[PDB]
């Protein structure tokens, strides 16, 4: 009852305005669940439109939420309670049942609604190659419930006009997915790059390219004919062959000298991608 | 403008170059209105994924065929008789799958 | 490289092909040779020759100087020869690699976590013995014919 | 009990057919 | 010679390369690499 | 690192080292940027919806909460539609930096341009 | 969004251009310093383009341009032996 | 010295950077294991379903 | 979350994902160990099996 | 309902004539989908005749659709979700 | 330890009953770090001066039946707890 | 004062000594009232734990990095050190002394 | 072969000339001129 | 050269003509085991029930 | 779990009694 | 079906490790 109801926590819950018009649910995109109608009618042909996958015809009467969370039990003998781990979290499965389809007095055909709602098993195919399904978003109002996919669908006809469907019920289920990472792969890898959060070997959080170890070149060019005069004789000596030639690493950037005979001589510094840090005094 | 064209039909903002490779025109010339355009479609395109060799002797390298790598082994275990290569060019056989005397 | 087939031919229509790396063709043939004053490098070179095969080994190897290979296929005998001088071989698409067998040869690490992406660990750990295992084994362990005659 | 005997006898020739062609 | 490449292989790589270049540049200070940071929509147009 | 707006103050842009102003040039520029105006990410941006009835004019507010919860995740958001008399829609965002535990002022908010 | 007509050929500026305008009194395109910093990397990329829209005339030896003349010499078979760099560029273009 | 079965959900990464020419780093794991590079004796990526 | 492209191409043929491809296995062996396939097909009459 | 039903969604469904007859529903083979009857009467020798397989006295009162979707499930440990695969579509019963 | 059809109603104040769903949903997320062991934190059903045990939510389940703007204002709940091992206070060294 | 900011954020008493180590403040010295403070995360102290790869001759190590406040408090009871790493430094226990 | 250079594109170049035309542009209202001061991380993405 | 495992319902002549010195001629099946003789090499009968 | 990996030892114990029987 | 094939191999693998250690 409302005498019964805790205060406490009803009056901690957001107070919702009354819509001004009757809301009817549907299943829309994912990605596309934050888009507005694009286009006055849909088009088939371009994505990410901001149209419906398949809009509601009558409202459900009620949905049921279910949500396991897996725990393994470990039974050590002769102990007054089972060792509970926990393992996982688990899906939430959304069903709605006994949704209604009616087209009877207009004798208008349900058919391609169930078209429609059956072409959800149907690999989608992107550039070539078969992909999975269309991730759903289902939307009733200002809610929405999960990046989810529908599992389960059945329909159940009782009227028919020439064969062709006009009344039915419906029971389908969603099931709630992992959210799919927006975020591309490599600026994931870059963004853990960044913030210094992977592990580092030495190298630097971004490969040399060539323009840059051309410029890098250009700079160990400079400082080293401005300094040639304090660098120490055995690195002067190695510098006044004209078969000596100057060598930065892609992945750590540290630059070498190499003499007429092409090997190894002499570590001057490092090199990132914007200044040339000569080596300590 | 064909930014608007790539991101509704292709879904890429980059992809734009198809558009105009698919077209034959230049994109800082301007496109009279009414002029018809050709949009490949994404349903019907080759993937442009890039190739690697996860395991090599560099590491990791790139590959446009593999048929011009190191993964060719069109001349592994080669013996130049003529029957071999005649099979060679029609299904590709390799190996022979016995070597019996009997 | 295909190698075998199978298939349920009369409910269950599915067909299983089956393919192995380029070194079964150097386990395809027993042979008996002879090599003398010939590098690892070298006869890995000429063994890769005889196939078709490429060959990517950086260090040159020591000479090795007399030795026959007896009733054995060309891959068994580069497995002794990468042995017995610490090297190993690795094969991809149509090249082997041969690398010194050293415990800091892995030039590119990766790494992950158990708490992501990882189903199953398990860790095992176990004492030498030379009741177990093959000759070899006891052979890299401390067995070996320390006193030899010349 | 035969059933899985002899699937059971086929997972393991099968198993061996994998080790056959696990090692160089 | 081959011919040179022309074209940029991946333009999104390039975005996100000079995102790290903005973070190597200022000594590991410039942290945002999402669109709502200052300098991707600088470095994306 | 400089905040949304591009100030010139001092002959340089606008460099500030508190993460709270920052987060709110960083809210500033998500309601700056609507879609399909930035070109390499047409997809970012806020969904303006002006010439319609206001019928279904918390869809509107609900997404932008989402768009905004998405990105900024160093930030709260609680967005508040109204109705006002001629055309105007009130929207409200009620944000907080969970960095810190008080309501933070700028300085530059009450500098004399 | 912006088509490339209008930002490079009739703006010349390919990078302010491009900046969102929408969201009037809060946009790029509000704030003076938006088109401050952008400036330079617009008239480098308009430069650019300048001189690849003018690249054809120069493989054209009668209109091209004195710098490309040597460059041209071995695409029409003009080497060492046959050219020399004392040529006067009248000549160069004739030959 | 020791021997570890790793069973794992196969991601892009773990496809192209596990191979045996890599040196294995495990985290989040029991003292012994953290820190220490693991050679890679083999790798077997299996497809029953998607 | 996996968005799996398998392409097998034999003899003059190819088998991509979701036409025929049953399971599919995989093998990158060092030194002991080999690289090895082995995959499983649905051959309608076992046309491939000919 | 037709207070509650969405005028959208049904305005945009095809309209379907009224036979004005009474038709019954039979079974027919594939691939004679798109035949008439050829002859007057079935020859059983002869196929493609275009002729239903059954006959239905009586139409059935209802009619059930069952399309399960094959989807997979992965369990990762210390993840608050598990895996979600697709693995195939299934058939219509 | 189950509790069946538990009332969530505010179809009157016109008040969501989400954040309350949303909240009982956030706990099969791994929040409490014991060691290398992520898992959810460990509950105690407090009912007056009666507690019940360290328990743990295995299963919850939420059946709506009135939305206003698409947000739940009726539903009925299932929720079922397990008692678990009473975690050790005297850390490892005492 | 500092122990019931340790206590409350990061539920420890000892954990203080980060606190005054992430604000570089002498906690026998006052705190103005008023005075700003940062306090770590619980959750958001083990990213500043900086992993890198030191080369050995024996062989690649990773190694954790990280103010010794974060080190003692992570490695508090000897939880994340290895068994053998204890008994190797007990392994000489008869410890030799000079005599006068 | 000796083409002839169409722009500039040395890194340091490229960072002085931008920040010493945003002053020329800006009609000196920006005065942050150093290659190396608080604009480097901009001009150098 | 090839190998052929064939589980049946053994009959009369499953048995009395299923002899390790006949050739078997398998029709109906794939192209390259219709027409050929197979040699037998062991015939097992198990019974169980019925 | 136990009982059928015992029961796997006594199904393959006995399939490789049933191979000697099989063979000369 | 592999499920249990993996089993059955895994209850060998330790059945024969058993083997290993059971005799001397």
């Amino acid at each position: 009852s409302k005498f019964l109801k805790n205060r406490a926590v009803v009056n901690g819950l957001p107070v919702i305005k009354n819509p001004g018009k009757y809301q009817h649910c549907y299943l829309i995109e994912y990605e596309d669940s934050t888009n507005v109608k694009q286009t006055p009618t849909e088009n088939k042909n371009k994505q990410q439109q901001g149209f419906p996958v398949y809009l509601f015809m009558m409202n459900p009467e009620n949905i049921t939420y279910n949500l396991p969370i897996n725990y393994q039990e470990i039974a050590i003998p002769f102990t007054a309670k089972n060792q509970l781990n926990y393992s996982n979290g688990g899906n939430i499965v959304m069903t709605m049942s006994n949704l209604i389809l009616d087209t009877m007095d207009e004798k208008r055909s349900l058919q391609p609604l169930i078209d429609r709602l059956i072409a959800l098993r149907e690999p989608t195919v992107k550039k070539g190659l078969k992909s999975h399904p269309k991730i759903l978003a289902f939307k009733w109002g200002s809610n929405t419930f999960a990046p989810c996919v529908l599992t389960n669908i059945s329909f159940d006809v009782t009227r028919w006009i020439d064969g062709y469907p006009t009344k039915a019920r419906v029971n389908m289920s969603l099931k709630e997915i992992q959210k799919p990472s927006s975020d591309s792969k490599a600026l994931e890898e870059a963004k853990k790059k960044v913030k210094v959060e992977t592990v580092q070997n030495g190298n630097l959080k971004k490969t040399l390219s060539e323009k840059q170890l051309i410029d890098g070149v250009k700079r160990v060019t400079e400082y080293l004919k401005k300094n040639i005069s304090f660098q120490p004789r055995t690195i002067q000596n190695i510098l006044s062959d004209p078969k000596s030639v100057i060598k930065i690493d892609k992945d750590t950037g540290q630059v070498s000298l190499f003499n007429g005979n092409g090997e190894f001589a002499a570590l001057v510094g490092t090199y990132n991608g914007d200044i040339f840090s000569p080596s300590r005094q | 403008s064909l930014n608007k064209l790539a991101t509704e039909y292709l879904g890429d903002s980059f992809a734009w170059q198809i558009i105009a490779d698919a077209n034959g025109i230049d994109p800082t010339k301007e496109i009279d209105i009414g002029a018809g355009l050709k949009v490949p479609d994404q349903k019907a395109l080759e993937n442009s994924i890039k190739k690697f060799i996860v395991n090599s002797p560099t590491g990791k390298q790139l590959i446009s065929d593999a048929k011009q790598s190191i993964l060719n082994l069109i001349g592994v275990g080669d013996s130049n008789t003529e029957f071999s290569k005649t099979l060679k060019d029609c299904i590709g056989k390799v190996v022979n799958f016995s070597f019996d005397n009997t | 490289l295909h190698t075998g087939t199978k298939h349920n031919a009369i409910i269950s229509d599915t067909t299983t092909f089956t393919g192995q790396s380029v070194n079964w063709v150097l386990n395809r043939r027993v042979k008996n040779t002879r090599y003398t004053g010939v590098t690892l490098k070298g006869l890995a070179a000429t063994i890769t020759r005889q196939y078709g095969l490429d060959l990517d080994m950086s260090e040159e190897g020591e000479m090795i100087e007399n030795i026959s290979q007896v009733s054995q296929t060309d891959w068994q005998f580069l497995e002794k020869m990468t042995a017995i001088q610490g090297f190993g071989m690795r094969t991809v698409g149509k090249v082997l690699q041969i690398y010194k067998i050293t415990v800091n040869a892995k030039k590119l690490n990766y790494t992950i976590s158990v708490v992501d992406n990882v189903k199953s660990l398990i860790v095992t750990d176990q004492a030498q013995t030379d009741a177990t295992g093959s000759s070899q084994k006891i052979e890299h362990y401390g067995g070996r014919m320390t006193t030899v005659v010349d | 009990p035969q059933a899985i005997a002899k699937q059971i006898a086929d997972i393991i020739n099968s198993q061996w057919q994998g080790t056959l062609t696990d090692y160089a | 010679l081959n011919a040179p490449q022309l074209v940029v292989d991946d333009y999104e790589q390039l975005i996100i390369d000079s995102l790290v270049h903005t973070n190597v540049v200022s000594n590991g200070e410039f942290t945002d690499l999402d669109a709502s940071g200052f300098m991707r929509p600088f470095a994306g147009t | 690192m400089y905040v949304y707006p591009p100030r010139i103050i001092n002959g340089t842009l606008y460099k500030s080292t508190d993460l709270a102003e920052y987060t709110r040039g960083k809210i500033l520029q998500t309601l700056s940027i609507v879609r399909g105006e930035l070109v390499a990410d047409p997809f970012f941006g806020v969904p303006l919806r002006l010439f319609s009835n206001i019928n279904d004019y918390q869809s509107d507010v609900s997404k932008i909460q989402i768009i905004l919860e998405e990105e900024i995740t160093e930030a709260q958001f609680i967005v508040t539609g109204d109705l006002k008399n001629n055309g105007i829609v009130s929207l409200t965002v009620y944000w907080a930096y969970l960095g810190t535990e008080n309501i933070e002022n700028f300085e530059i908010d009450t500098s004399n341009i | 969004s912006k088509d490339a007509f209008t930002a490079w050929n009739v703006d010349r500026r390919p990078i302010y251009s491009r900046m969102p305008k929408e969201q009037v009194g809060t946009s790029y395109h509000d704030y003076i310093a938006t088109d401050w910093l952008t400036a330079y990397w617009d008239k480098i990329f308009i430069e650019c383009y300048d001189k690849l829209e003018d690249l054809p005339r120069q493989f054209d030896p009668l209109q091209c341009d004195e710098e490309y003349l040597d460059f041209l010499a071995p695409l029409c078979g003009w080497t060492a032996p046959y050219w020399s760099g004392d040529y006067p560029p009248e000549s160069k273009r004739v030959l | 010295e020791f021997q570890l079965q790793l069973e794992l959900h196969t991601s892009q990464s773990d496809l192209e950077n596990l191979t045996p020419d890599t040196a294995l780093y495990i985290e989040n794991t029991l003292p012994f294991i953290v820190g220490k590079s693991w050679f890679i004796e083999s790798v077997r990526h299996s497809f029953s379903e998607g | 979350m996996q968005d799996p492209i398998i392409k097998i191409l034999i003899g003059n043929d190819t088998f991509l994902l979701g036409q025929e491809i049953i399971d599919l296995d995989f093998q990158i062996g060092e030194g002991k160990k080999q690289n090895n396939i082995n995959f499983t097909i649905f051959d309608k009459d076992g046309f491939f099996a000919d």
